[PDB]
């Protein structure tokens, strides 16, 4: 019985869970960023700008 | 009277008039290998399973001592954690038995 491969199995699974968390936060980053640029381009301050 | 070649483990029975408990495999012995994902993620639950295993076989020799039987027959192997409570309880143990010994 080996406790170092018990650490080795935990180590590789922690590699997998971190990289997936980066990808979902990058897509949320571009989603808000491209939501900024589209609404500025159409109809700036004329009378009022409603915001949800 | 009945002759058993198997080596007597622990001390002798508390009484010769003892109730004879004949069991197919009450005591076990632990070894394992690589799992579905190889060699499980921690060793803490290995320690957590090992603590209840000793208190399980502590109560197994205790409940035999409570119910009146002062000798246990193990067709399976002997556990170490089962053994050192069986010496204090003065119950005689058989380390292993075959198919003909129990019947």
């Amino acid at each position: 019985d080996q406790q170092k491969i018990n650490k080795f199995a935990r180590n590789t699974s922690r590699i997998t869970e971190l990289k997936e968390e980066i990808e979902v936060k990058k897509k949320q980053l571009q989603n808000l960023e491209d939501a900024c640029d589209d609404i500025m381009l159409a109809d700036d301050d004329c009378l009022m700008i409603p915001y949800q | 009277g009945m002759v058993f070649k198997k080596e007597t483990e622990g001390d002798v029975t508390s009484v010769k008039d003892a109730k004879i408990a004949v069991y197919s495999c009450p005591f076990d012995g632990m070894i394992t290998e690589t799992k579905g994902t190889v060699l499980i993620k921690t060793a803490e639950e290995l320690m957590n399973f090992s603590k209840g295993e000793e208190n399980l076989m502590d109560a197994q020799v205790k409940a035999i001592a409570d119910t009146g039987a002062n000798v246990v027959v193990t067709g399976g192997k002997v556990a170490d954690m089962a053994l050192h409570y069986a010496n204090k309880y003065n119950i005689m143990l058989v380390r292993l038995n075959s198919k003909w010994d129990l019947r």
